[PDB]
Order: structure tokens, then C-alpha cells, then sequence
């Protein structure tokens, strides 16, 4: 019998958003 | 301590697991290069080196996710917490599976989790630190998500969207839940008096 498997609807911050934050210092 | 409920109704194990999952998730993201290495700083946990992001929003996202996982753990409603690495087409390439069992009675004969928590959890962390040796190279531009496999039976008519602590979650679709006959890579198993936890990775075959 199958159980409920869930995930957040929203994604984590994208790699690019983090790259931009880093490069800004 | 005969029973799981004796340790503050499952709160102790939930808190310890959420602390542990936060550090393991950060380390995964580092070693697999899900994010640029420059956001991670070196810290110590369980008396071993760990790598933790200083990106505020990523940190908060991980904490928010685990804030939702905690009540599920407390009500004994978790079989797995899975860090799923998705390729740029959003298909799973790799899964880090933390398989958790919280029996109602403590196993008398196993070692005390709470007396040896540092050493016991450090062993998982150390396996993650060096797991890049045994895994394939992921393709570029991977992202991650977290899947929670619950103990709840699925009902025919159930709403896809489930709000937990104010965050919307969703029943996971076959794109993420399914990997075609993945290769299974064991990292670490532990059986303690209160918790049984196995970490292993599934890789696309």
C-alpha cells in the first residue's frame, strides 16, 4: 500500500541567485 | 526508559534529527557542488568538520523545510527524508536517503543514542564528507529538493496540496519519486536504543 510522499511546493534559492549574492560579496 | 514517548513524546529524537539533517543537507550541497563553494564556511559539529552555507535565504529555506519535518518526526510519521538532486531537465540524478525508524519501545540491547550522539552522528557526517569518491559526476546545473516519505496511507481522494506550519507542500509526482532501477550506494547504518537510521544514495543507472 502506497504512502504519502511530500515535497515543498517552493524550490530552494537557485544557484544563480546565490552566485550573484556571492559575487556582490 | 522503556518507551519512545518517555523522551519528551518524540521531541528529543525529532530535535536531534532536525539538527543532524540541517548539517547533513548543507554538507551534501557542498560536496555535490549544488551551490558555489564560496558560500560555505568551515565549522565543527559532532567534533568533526562540516561545511555550512552563509547564504541567508538558502539557510532559511533549509530551516523552514526542517521546521515542517519536525512535527512529522514527532508524531512518528517519517520513514525517509530524501535529499533529491535534480538535473537541469529536473530529473532525479541522485538521492541521498535518510531512512528512519522510531520504534515504540526502546531497544534495550543497542547503544544509547543520547550518551553517544556525537560519535554516532559524526560517522554519518564523515561518510558524506568523502562520498564524492563513490558517486558519479553529476551533470552541470543540478538543483535540490527534499522529499519526505511519510507513514500515512494514501487515500483515493486526497488534495495534492498540504499545508504544514504554513508552508505549502505537495504530494510528490512520479517525475521525482521514480528512478528507473537506480544503483544503490550504502554509506552508513546505525541501530541505537531509540533510533535506527540508514543513509544510502541512489544514483541513476
Amino acid at each position: 500500500d502506497k504512502k504519502i510522499v511530500i515535497m515543498p511546493c517552493k524550490c530552494a534559492p537557485s544557484r544563480q541567485l546565490v552566485q550573484v549574492w556571492l559575487q556582490a560579496k | 526508559t522503556l518507551t519512545r514517548q518517555d523522551l519528551n513524546f518524540g521531541q528529543v529524537v525529532a530535535d536531534v534529527l532536525c539538527e543532524f539533517l540541517e548539517v547533513a543537507v548543507h554538507l551534501i550541497l557542498y560536496v555535490r557542488e549544488v551551490y558555489p563553494v564560496g558560500i560555505f564556511q568551515k565549522r565543527k559539529k559532532y567534533n568533526v568538520p562540516v561545511q555550512m552555507s552563509c547564504h541567508p535565504e538558502l539557510n532559511q529555506y533549509i530551516q523552514d523545510t526542517l521546521h515542517c519535518v519536525k512535527p512529522l518526526l514527532e508524531k512518528n510519521d517519517v520513514e525517509k527524508v530524501v535529499v533529491v538532486i535534480l538535473d537541469k531537465e529536473h530529473r532525479p540524478v541522485e538521492k541521498f536517503v535518510f531512512e528512519i525508524t522510531q520504534p515504540p519501545l526502546l531497544s534495550i540491547s543497542s547503544d544509547s543514542l543520547l550518551s553517544h550522539v556525537e560519535q554516532l552522528l559524526a560517522a554519518f557526517i564523515l561518510k558524506i564528507s568523502v562520498c564524492d569518491a563513490v558517486l558519479d559526476h553529476n551533470p552541470p546545473g543540478c538543483t535540490f529538493t527534499v522529499l519526505v516519505h511519510t507513514r500515512e496511507a494514501a487515500t483515493r481522494n486526497m488534495e495534492k496540496i498540504q499545508v504544514i506550519k504554513d508552508f505549502p507542500w505537495i504530494l510528490a509526482d512520479e517525475q521525482d519519486v521514480h528512478m528507473h532501477d537506480p544503483r544503490l550506494i550504502p554509506l552508513k547504518t546505525m541501530t541505537s536504543d531509540i533510533l535506527k537510521m540508514q543513509l544510502y544514495v541512489e544514483e541513476r543507472a
